[PDB]
């Protein structure tokens, strides 16, 4: 088959700022189609024929290119154009799409505002102890998380989920949450919660003791 | 112009499904009918071709003797049939209107979820998440855990016209999905009133109510 390799796999940009992503073909081929796709939605015909815009997207955006080189280009962007791109091409059988470009939106960094829950006691009653720590509206994605019990860490048996970037303030935030049984968080007393993000060397922390 | 697919599946590993892809406002027959794959929300993978007004059917290599497109030219519908499932198969389906050459898929339905696995369908968990710090604002939370399949909604109901909420997506442990989802309201407003998440379950049919309570 032909394959479709795109550049950046992910992206970040400010607003007004020009955007260019690439979409290269193994071999030779005479054009392309662009799709958008945004969280949880399906894919929409962006740009097809290499160069020709589909109806209703604005006039920033534009495509370009030839033989095995092809390129997407977007004058000013804006928070509407935060999505994934991919390419797609069926000059021969089978047809083959990218692996994508996920472009997101730049924005000032931000740190994590933080909270620890512990577990309910109608969870306690069930024979189970969940504590929730959510690290909440921080740039960029990446950031750590570790859980300590009256100062001994504690890897694994910890879950943790990031959102997609926030669709208002453009900023992500992650759970994190250490699940034990009853008895396991019936011996010891206090649950920390620590998180270190790029804004500061020193970690966010909160935490609390069970009585 | 617009495709509408039927709604998600829950089946059993070996077993097969039929998914539809109901077309209007065009002539269906004059148009070809794609079928994509996407796995996990990564990479597309093309799965077939079929021609309504004929019948004929291109299918990808890979897809040979996993995927059979057929068409109802009475009903302007078109179909997918997959077999021998496995939990490789668990994914969202695709039907995309092919708008002809130099024109690629310029139409898509809003996509149907498969999920391949042995686990039985049960209803989520919930469990209030409050505070036991004195700031600004105050953030709360509920915790999904225990159900399957996929998807719930949570929707937050509170007395304040401002409401950061966040949704985590759903992570698969035990055999059983969990979720948690965060609200952020100002301190004056919580607990002088009521907030509430409503998790809804549709797969189970079931909606439940936790009314976040001080420590
Ligand atoms: C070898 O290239 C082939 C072959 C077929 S086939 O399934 O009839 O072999 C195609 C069948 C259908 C194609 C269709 S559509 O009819 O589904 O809109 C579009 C395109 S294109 O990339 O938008 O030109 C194509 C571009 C190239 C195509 C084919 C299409």
């Amino acid at each position: 088959q032909l394959v479709l390799t795109q550049s950046p796999a992910i992206m970040s940009a400010s607003p007004g700022e020009k955007v260019t992503m690439t979409c290269s073909a193994s071999s030779s081929v005479s054009y392309v189609h662009w799709y958008q796709q945004k969280s949880g939605t399906s894919p929409k015909r962006w740009i097809y024929d290499t160069s020709k815009l589909a109806s209703g997207v604005p006039a920033r955006f534009s495509g370009s290119g030839s033989g095995t080189s092809y390129s997407l280009t977007i004058s000013s962007m804006e928070a509407e154009d935060a999505a994934t791109y991919y390419c797609h091409q069926w000059r021969t059988n089978p047809p083959t799409f990218g692996a994508g470009t996920k472009l997101e939106i730049k924005r000032a960094d931000a740190a994590p505002t933080v909270s620890i829950f512990p577990p309910s006691s109608e969870q306690l009653t069930s024979g189970g102890a969940s504590v929730v720590c959510f690290l909440n509206n921080f740039y960029p994605k990446d950031i750590n998380v570790k859980w300590k019990i009256d100062g001994s860490e504690r890897q694994n048996g910890v879950l943790n989920s990031w959102t997609d970037q926030d669709s208002k303030d453009s900023t992500y935030s992650m759970s994190s949450t250490l699940t034990l049984t009853k008895d396991e968080y019936e011996r010891h007393n206090s649950y920390t919660c620590e998180a270190t993000h790029k804004t500061s060397t020193s970690p966010i922390v909160k935490s609390f003791n069970r009585n | 112009f617009q495709l509408l697919e039927s709604g998600p599946e829950l089946v059993k590993p070996g077993a097969s499904v039929k998914i539809s892809c109901k077309a209007s406002g065009y002539s269906f027959t004059d148009y070809n009918m794609n079928w994509v794959k996407q796995s996990n929300g990564k990479s597309l993978e093309w799965i077939g071709v079929i021609n309504p007004n004929s019948g004929t059917t291109n299918y990808n290599q890979k897809f040979k003797d996993k995927a059979t497109l057929t068409v109802d030219q009475s009903s302007s519908t078109a179909y997918m049939q997959l077999n021998s499932l496995t939990s490789e198969d668990s994914a969202v389906y695709y039907c995309a209107r092919g708008g002809g050459f130099r024109r690629g898929f310029d139409s898509w339905g809003q996509g149907t979820t498969v999920t391949v696995s042995s686990a039985k369908t049960t209803p989520p968990s919930v469990y209030p998440l409050a505070p036991v710090a004195q700031t600004n604002s105050v953030t709360l939370g509920c915790l999904v855990k225990g159900y399957f399949p996929e998807p719930v909604t949570v929707t937050w109901n509170s007395g304040s016209l401002s409401s950061g909420v966040h949704t985590f997506p759903a992570v698969l442990q035990s055999d059983l999905y969990t979720l948690s989802s965060s609200v952020t309201v100002p301190s004056s407003t919580w607990p002088s009133q009521s907030v509430t998440c409503n998790v809804a379950h549709p797969a189970s049919s079931t909606a439940v109510d936790k009314k976040i309570e001080p420590n």
